[PDB]
DNA sequence: GGTTGGTGTGGTTGG
DNA sequence: GGTTGGGGTTGG
């Protein structure tokens, strides 16, 4: 339901410093 | 975690520290998947070859932690185990196949900014996300260098490797219930999971629905961060039917 | 302060 | 039988 979304990131429209690197490798 | 770096606060809210009561020491990582269910590696609980056989009575889970040692006041929650469910087909003699276990908490943990469950994948997710070269993220409080002990949670980003390469890499026999991940020797960048990091999640963020899925569990690996060597991870999806069956039976 | 209070030296816990 | 008793919370 709520799973997968971070109170301090996804839910605040902010990304972590390195998660782009994960998204770029698709 | 070798070649990692400090987690940002609330970067990995599903991370769970598995702690033995006496002598008080860290054992493993784990991951929150509901409010009552924590997913770990089996060998964290039952490895006869090392005389390792723990009871619900023996351990604590600590949820929402950042510092390895200190007790986070108003941050961390501490759960008691009600029931370990080690995989019935878990083989500790051969090659740690099906290195997985489900733990039910005595009492539901209340979510916060620091505590939040990760998602488990389905056919579609596993299918579109488990291709080689695609990178995931491993987290833990394990050893920095092969022989470690950071004072804060560590993160490394590692690419899925293709099964042919996994095979040639180790004398240990592989099954389908495992994937290997890590950097090839020419790939310039490095990093790996290590001792103390088992049970910890291998997560990937979905480009479709913008969610974090737990695709793996730090399981095993010869050394930490050797060239031509790759860490191995329990294939969370391939065991999901069991995970679901268990939770469906002893939850509701 | 901090990812958090408040005499509590620490404390269920470092500096 | 087996890393284990009589499909299964589970392969063969
Ligand atoms: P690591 O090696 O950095 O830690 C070594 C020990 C350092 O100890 C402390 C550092 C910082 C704060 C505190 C502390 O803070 C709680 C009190 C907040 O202020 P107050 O109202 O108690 O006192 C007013 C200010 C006092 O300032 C100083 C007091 C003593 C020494 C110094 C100093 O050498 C430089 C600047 C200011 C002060 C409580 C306990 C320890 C530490
Ligand atoms: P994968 O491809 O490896 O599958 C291989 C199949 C092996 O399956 C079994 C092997 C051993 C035992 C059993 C089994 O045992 C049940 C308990 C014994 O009770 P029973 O009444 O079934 O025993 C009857 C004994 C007679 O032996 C045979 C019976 C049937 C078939 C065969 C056969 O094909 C060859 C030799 C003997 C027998 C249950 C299920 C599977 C297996
Ligand atoms: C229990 C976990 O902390 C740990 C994680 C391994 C980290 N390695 C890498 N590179 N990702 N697992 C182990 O130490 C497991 C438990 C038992 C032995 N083991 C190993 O990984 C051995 N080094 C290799 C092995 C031995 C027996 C069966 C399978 C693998
Ligand atoms: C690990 O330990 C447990 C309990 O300590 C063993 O479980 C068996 O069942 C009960 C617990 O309800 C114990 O009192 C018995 O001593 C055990 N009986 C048997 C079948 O020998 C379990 O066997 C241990 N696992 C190992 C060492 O493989
Ligand atoms: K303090
Ligand atoms: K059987």
């Amino acid at each position: 339901a709520d799973c997968g979304l971070r109170p301090l990131f996804e839910k605040k429209s902010l990304e972590d410093k390195t998660e782009r690197e994960l998204l770029e490798s698709y | 975690i070798v070649e990692g770096s400090d987690a940002e606060i609330g970067m990995s809210p599903w991370q769970v520290m598995l702690f033995r009561k006496s002598p008080q020491e860290l054992l493993c990582g784990a991951s929150l998947i509901s409010d009552r269910w924590v997913l770990t590696a089996a060998h964290c609980l039952l490895y006869p070859p090392w005389d390792k056989n723990f009871t619900e009575n023996d351990l604590l889970v600590r949820i929402g932690k950042h510092s390895r040692t200190r007790y986070e006041r108003n941050i961390e929650k501490i759960s008691m185990l009600e029931k370990i469910y080690i995989h019935p087909r878990y083989n500790w003699r051969e090659n740690l196949d099906r290195d997985i276990a489900l733990m039910k908490l005595k009492k539901p943990v209340a979510f916060s900014d620091y505590i939040h469950p990760v998602c488990l994948p389905d056919r579609e997710t596993a299918a579109s996300l488990l291709q080689a070269g695609y990178k995931g993220r491993v987290t833990g409080w394990g050893n920095l260098k092969e022989t470690g002990q950071p004072s804060v949670l560590q993160v490394v980003n590692l690419p899925i490797v293709e099964r042919p390469v996994c095979k040639d890499s180790t004398r240990i026999r592989i099954t389908d219930n495992m994937f290997c991940a890590g950097y090839k020797p020419d790939e310039g960048k490095r990093g790996d999971a290590c001792e103390g990091d088992s049970g910890g999640p291998f997560v990937m963020k979905s480009p479709f629905n913008n969610r974090w899925y737990q695709m793996g569990i730090v399981s095993w690996g010869e050394g930490c961060d050797r060239d031509g060597k790759y860490g191995f991870y329990t294939h969370v999806f391939r065991l999901k039917k069991w995970i679901q069956k268990v939770i469906d039976q002893f939850g509701e």
